């Protein structure tokens, strides 16, 4: 997290900051994941 | 962990410290090239001294450059000299054993998931003191981490917890362990 | 003399080799850094100009 | 849209400096081009300084226990052996 | 005899002076500031998508 950071042209030249209307939500596209719940074994009475 | 004696190639000034070796035997390829260098240097200098024309030394240096350049450029990267298990059939001559050097993504070469990434067969991370990899390990650990400047024997940022696991390959190499506990003893009494 | 001629020949050959291998080009890539905090604040648009339209005229009626 | 991180600038720089990174690396580019232009064929009088740097430091390189041939000669020293041209010119004038 | 090696060095040192230009090979890359709006957008965004990149 402490390393110097910079962007290439592909994240600057080929893009930009779109203007967003309060009332037009643009939702973020995200990674694919799933959530499970399982029991762990307890060692000790 | 497997260890070998020290050698070096004709660069620097090693060609004078273990002097008076001319021709190769049971030596590493770098040592064999060094021995050829010694042969050529002594032969050409002696020839120049016998016939004082001052150009046989020049030809000797030129052929030294030819041999060294050939060795430097023509080396074949297709080496898999990795020792594990019961057999090391690839070569029986002196050579440097393969080591998985410490890397930025894997500072301690613990083979957590790096083995499944690209190597498939990953050479063991050799000893802590073999090739100055202690300094490289400390440098890689202290990448992006700030110290409080109250510990010049740094233990404050938890060096101790991190270490190299006993095995750094995909398999524990159980054959070597068994041979360690139970020697082959060659031809035994029952045979 | 002949040795000088041959030596000059090979020297000129190797010098020509150096000149022909000297002209290999180099490429520059641009790396973009984010603005510093103070420069950002100095460049930041005043709220009096970002959303002044909130009292421009109205939205239910024209101008 | 993506975070790309440059680890170092030939000397590890922690992600604290903001403009020092630009100043340092601009100085790096300036030094690299200065060395390239003063190290190419086009030299005016700098041969004397290169020779005077070459001889004592070339000798001292062997005063260390070792010195790699990639460093005994290529550390701004190769044309530093250009004084041999001067000496052979002198002796050819004599001989 | 001596003049032979003298001329040999005479040409060889000029050859070396020609050779030496090849040694220094530095990489050149420049730095530039983000556009103000793009900089604000990047600073505002909360998730990084891809985790990290080394170049």
């Amino acid at each position: 997290l402490s390393q110097l950071v910079a962007y290439g042209a592909q994240d600057v030249y080929l893009t930009g900051n779109p203007q967003i209307t309060f009332f037009k939500t643009v939702y973020r596209r995200y990674t694919n994941f799933a959530i499970e719940s399982i029991q762990q074994t307890i060692n000790g009475s | 962990l497997y260890q070998d004696p020290v050698w070096f190639q004709d660069l620097s000034v090693i060609f004078k410290r273990p002097s008076e070796i001319i021709p190769t035997r049971d030596q590493s390829d770098s040592e064999r090239i060094n021995a050829m260098v010694r042969l050529v240097l002594y032969c050409s200098f002696a020839v120049a001294l016998i016939r004082q024309n001052y150009l046989y030394a020049i030809l000797g240096l030129a052929i030294i450059a030819i041999i060294s350049l050939a060795y430097a450029l023509g080396a074949k990267k297709t080496k898999s000299n990795e020792a594990y298990g019961n057999i090391r059939p690839y070569s029986v001559k002196r050579s440097k054993k393969s080591c998985s050097k410490s890397s930025a993504n894997n500072p301690f070469s613990n083979a957590t998931v790096g083995a499944l990434l690209d190597n498939e067969a990953r050479p063991p991370a050799c000893s802590y003191d073999d090739n100055d990899m202690a300094s490289t390990m400390r440098k890689n650990f202290n990448k992006g981490l700030f110290r409080n400047l109250d510990d010049v024997y740094e233990v404050e940022n938890s060096q101790r917890q991190f270490y190299t696991m006993p095995v750094t390959t995909a398999a524990p190499d159980l054959t070597a362990f068994g041979q360690f506990l139970y020697g082959s003893k060659g031809k035994t009494c029952k045979e | 003399t002949s040795f000088v001629l041959m030596l000059l020949f090979t020297g000129i050959i190797l010098i020509a080799t150096n000149e022909l291998t000297y002209n290999r080009p180099r490429e520059i890539q641009y790396r973009y850094l984010p603005r510093d905090l103070d420069s950002f604040i100095r460049t930041q648009e005043m709220p009096s100009a970002i959303f002044s339209s909130m009292w421009d005229v109205d939205t239910r009626r024209g101008g | 849209n993506v975070g790309s991180l440059e680890l170092n600038n030939l000397s590890t720089a922690e992600d604290v400096a903001t403009l020092q990174n630009q100043l340092n690396k601009l100085a790096e580019e300036k030094h690299k081009r200065s060395t390239w232009k003063g190290l190419t064929f086009r030299i005016a009088v700098q041969d004397m300084w290169e020779a005077l740097t070459g001889i004592p430091t070339d000798i001292y390189q062997n005063s260390g226990r070792v010195s790699l041939k990639e460093l005994l000669t290529r550390d701004d020293r190769l044309r530093g052996l250009g004084l041999i041209f001067f000496l052979v010119a002198v002796v050819s004038i004599f001989f």
